[PDB]
């Protein structure tokens, strides 16, 4: 796994508050300025072998998920704190019709995935079925919306578990860089607020699978499953001087 | 040490019994606050 | 040769609007009395 | 066997209060709520109250919150609904269940059906 | 007070196949629907507990699905026996509610 | 003092004479012309009868939690009522809740006994508090009890009500388990159902009609307001006035409770933010809910 | 803030567990009084 530096990036907005022309300082879980975040390659294709990487990332404070995949290939994130032994846990998948949030009690197996395959009537790449699950068991929350992981393209998140709500923070920007987070600044908005009072340890991500893929075959035509580049850096406690310009906008900040 | 330090957030949200102490803490903070300001602004007006 | 000619209103510091605070303010004697009369003495200073 | 006995096609006229006799037996009638649903001919059931016997609690529809009153006797392990003012609209049939609470809450047992008119 | 409605007021049947009903909620109550019959000159009479499991005594057609808000009562097979009135009662909270009204015909 | 300036001078001063000079007197203040109440356009009731009126509460183990919202809700009923044994607000004032606007509130309902019924309140220490449910140090809101014998209590015990008895460690602040995971302890010998020093989680406890006012099953609701710092969806039943602008207003924008003059603003506001401070902290530019 | 501005009246009246808080408020009011006076005493005396 690459260690990337994440520079001026994982900054969101502190509160619900519009500030315009004033430097506020504010204390609470950030992204460190200039901090190592590990680059994990989920999916390399080679021949038809692929190298297929989504392994359990520990949920401590915060954690700062930013992903540059062109072709949507990271969909949804898992949470929870074992994913087994009637544990709760949490679940987001994202389809392109619409963001479907599955925040119910789930059984997980090694291998995440989503179904989806190509109609050649209409020359789309409509979702199949949802693989993700075995069933739904005592789901208390679900939440259907327009989706935000669709409109070369950086998609920064920030997932923060205190006082039981989880926190979720987004930016969409489109980003030229190739291998490193480009180096300019951004702000989080705030999201959306999930009020459901479980535990998050551990955290794991999401793949697409095509119907080039989706062939009980490991070899793959047609698709090509490579624009997997996403980021992952953990949050600490940390004090932020934050530069609001005269439109409101998180200009700049200090660490 | 109030609930707030916004004055209409503490008349609102709390009766007057139970207002009137939150009112005193901020009161007591804030003329602490103007008699540090009327010192220092004594004491530079000496020097000027 | 001299400073700015600031003036601070001691209960729209205090208080804002609010007439609960002001009676708060009013039982803790005339501290707002004496900081206007030193800002307005530092005034009367820098003028001369 | 669980069996609850209801006398039904009671004439009485309008304007006066009525004794609904609702006689349960098989069960043990400490643990189990027993409830009346008022159906009208041709027309879906509706709701009428609850009681608890042991502790004599009672809750009533907002239709019916002060002209149905709800009695039970423990000694006969009936209860009774009574003191209402009955008008030409209220004839209806009036049903007597056994509410199964402290378990899945299903209205296991239900009566004949009082086949109450008014003329 | 919650409130359930059925779209299929009066509904029209063949025996021997399969039709489902509907009953949404005001609000959400998380599977606290029964499912009830009453046939002509009848007494209702339970079906489904809780709208996802059903008790001994009744035919395993009776099979009922839905949580939530919306709930549906599905029969496997349709016989003569099937015809009646089939209500939708909830009990989650005071004041319990009935449903308006579904019909079989065939 | 207010009849001419020159008595008003002559109080400040506390004399009857004064000299030449100015005097700084009294300050000179706008008063309002009118007072604006502005609420969202909500007009729904709320669904607290779901919460209240509930056929079975949840155990405290693993509690109901319910998401109270686009809704007006109307507090005085359920205050005014006599039902509720214990009414107690932490962070506001039960009387002042029908003028103020929630963005969110959330009803978390359980059943627990006379002798813990004081453990549901921030910053207490007892075995609902520590194993079961959490209230936070910071907690605005209130708690709501009202006694459940007429309720739960069945003759020979109800065992349908679960409270934890044993956990590893002490819960944080709205959190919730349903794990059900056997207790080991002492030299850590239990793997199965039952062991040496070992003991099933939940223990369960039936109230009895006849029982101890202690013992007595409580039937309590907590309501969690998290107070306006984004848009607000639940509101009190406070009538909405016109909008008027250029004159100096008692303002009640969704609780604001300000007084000022209104002015169009250039400044766009981000969709999740409703409210616009300054240096002091005093609210500089307001969203119209309506 | 206290129930009364005399020391003799809160002596009376009043327990010493819950006279206290007020002779309390009473000692704080003037200890404060005091340090202004002294504060504006050194000042002047500078000036002088
Ligand atoms: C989550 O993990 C375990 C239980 O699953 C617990 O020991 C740990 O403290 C929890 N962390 C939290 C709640 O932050
Ligand atoms: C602020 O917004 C104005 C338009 O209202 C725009 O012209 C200007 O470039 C913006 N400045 C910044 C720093 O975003
Ligand atoms: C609970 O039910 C009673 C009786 O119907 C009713 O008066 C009360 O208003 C209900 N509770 C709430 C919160 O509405
Ligand atoms: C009614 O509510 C809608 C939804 O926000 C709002 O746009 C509209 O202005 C409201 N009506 C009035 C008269 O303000």
């Amino acid at each position: 796994p690459a260690y990337t530096n994440s520079f001026t990036r994982g900054v969101y907005y502190p509160d619900k508050v519009f500030r315009s022309s004033v430097l506020h300082s504010t204390q609470d879980l950030f992204l460190p300025f200039f901090s190592n975040v590990t680059w994990f390659h989920a999916i390399h294709v080679s021949n038809g072998t692929k190298r297929f990487d989504n392994p359990v990332l520990p949920f401590n404070d915060g954690v700062y998920f930013a992903s540059t995949e062109k072709s949507n290939i990271i969909r949804g994130w898992i949470f929870g704190t074992t994913l087994d032994s009637k544990t709760q846990s949490l679940l987001i998948v994202n389809n392109a019709t619409n963001v479907v949030i599955k925040v119910c009690e789930f059984q997980f197996c090694n291998d995440p995935f989503l179904g989806v395959y190509y109609h050649k009537n209409n020359k789309s790449w409509m979702e199949s079925e949802f693989r993700v699950y075995s069933s739904a068991n005592n789901c208390t929350f679900e939440y259907v919306s327009q989706p935000f992981l669709m409109d070369k393209n950086l998609r920064e998140f920030v997932f923060k578990n205190i006082d039981g709500y989880f926190k979720i923070y987004s930016k969409h920007t489109p980003i030229n860089l190739v291998r490193d987070l480009p180096q300019g600044f951004s702000a989080l908005e705030p999201l959306v607020d999930l009020p459901i009072g479980i535990n998050i340890t551990r955290f794991q991500t999401l793949l697409a699978l095509h119907r080039s893929y989706l062939t009980p075959g490991d070899s793959s035509s047609g698709w090509t499953a490579g624009a997997a580049a996403y980021y992952v850096g953990y949050l600490q406690p940390r004090t932020f001087l934050l530069k609001y310009n005269e439109n409101g906008t998180i200009t700049d900040a200090v660490d | 040490g109030a609930i707030s330090s916004v004055l209409n957030d503490i008349l609102s949200r709390l009766d007057p019994p139970e207002a009137e102490v939150q009112i005193d803490r901020l009161i007591t903070g804030r003329l602490q606050s103007l008699q540090t300001y009327v010192t220092q602004q004594l004491i530079r007006a000496a020097e000027i | 040769v001299s400073m700015t000619k600031t003036s601070v209103d001691c209960t729209m510091y205090i208080c804002g609007d609010s007439t609960e605070c002001s009676n708060l303010l009013l039982q803790y004697g005339s501290f707002c009395t004496q900081l206007n009369r030193a800002l307005t003495g530092i005034a009367v200073e820098q003028d001369k | 066997q669980v069996q609850l006995q209801q006398p039904g096609a009671e004439l009485v006229k309008p304007g006066a209060s009525v004794k609904m006799s609702c006689k349960a037996s098989g069960y043990n009638f400490n643990h189990y709520w027993i409830s009346w649903v008022k159906q009208r001919p041709g027309q879906g059931l509706e709701w009428i109250g609850d009681i608890y016997p042991l502790s004599h609690f009672t809750t009533y529809n907002e239709k019916f919150t002060n002209r149905a009153t709800l009695t039970v006797d423990t000694s006969s392990t009936t209860a009774y609904m009574q003191l209402n003012s009955l008008t030409s609209d209220d004839s209806a049939v009036f049903y007597c269940a056994r509410w199964d609470y402290f378990d899945s809450r299903t209205f296991d047992y239900w009566g004949q059906g009082t086949t109450l008119t008014v003329s | 007070d919650i409130l359930l409605t059925q779209f299929p007021a009066i509904l029209s049947v063949s025996p021997g196949e399969r039709v489902s009903f509907s009953c949404r909620a005001s609000q959400t109550i998380g599977t606290n629907i029964h499912w009830y019959q009453q046939r002509i000159n009848g007494s209702p009479r339970l079906l489904i507990k809780y709208a996802s499991e059903s008790i001994s005594g009744i035919p395993s057609r009776f099979s009922g699905s839905g949580s939530g808000t919306d709930f549906s009562l599905s029969i496997n097979n349709v016989e003569s026996e099937d015809i009646a009135d089939y209500y939708c009662q909830q009990i989650n909270s005071w004041p319990l509610t009935f449903g308006a009204g579904t019909k079989l015909d065939l | 003092c207010a009849l001419d300036p020159l008595s008003e001078t002559k109080c400040t001063l506390k004399s009857f004479t004064v000299e030449k000079g100015i005097y700084q007197t009294s300050n000179f203040r706008v008063q309002p012309t009118e007072s604006i109440v502005r609420f969202p356009n909500i007009t729904n009731l709320c669904p607290f009868g779901e919460v209240f009126n509930a056929t079975r509460f949840a155990s405290v183990y693993a509690w109901n939690r319910k998401r109270i919202s686009n809704c007006v809700a109307d507090y005085s009923v359920l205050y005014n009522s006599a039902s509720f044994s214990t009414f107690k607000c932490y962070g506001v004032s039960p009387t002042k809740l029908n003028d103020l606007c929630f963005t969110n509130v959330y009803a978390d309902s359980f059943v627990i006994r006379g002798d813990e019924v004081r453990q549901i309140a921030p910053g207490q220490t007892g075995k609902i508090a520590d194993y079961n449910y959490k209230l936070p140090d910071d907690f605005t809101g209130c708690v709501i009890a009202w006694n459940s014998n007429n309720l739960d209590s069945k003759v020979g015990g109800n065992y349908n009500y679960l409270y934890r008895l044993f956990r590893k460690s002490n819960l944080k602040p709205f959190e919730r388990d349903i794990s059900t995971e056997i207790y080991q302890a002492g030299s850590t010998p239990c793997n199965g159902v039952e062991g040496f020093n070992c003991y099933f989680p939940l223990q369960s406890y039936g109230f009895q009609p006849t029982n101890g006012v202690g013992y007595q099953p409580y039937r309590v609701v907590v309501l969690s307001f998290e107070l306006l710092h984004a848009p607000a969806t639940v509101c009190g039943p406070k009538k909405s006035t016109n909008l008027v602008k250029n004159k100096c207003v008692n303002f009640n924008f969704n609780g604001l409770t300000g007084t000022g003059v209104l002015t169009e603003s250039n400044k766009k506001f981000l969709p999740f933010q409703q409210f616009g401070r300054d240096i002091a902290d005093t609210t500089d530019a307001v969203r119209d809910p309506q």
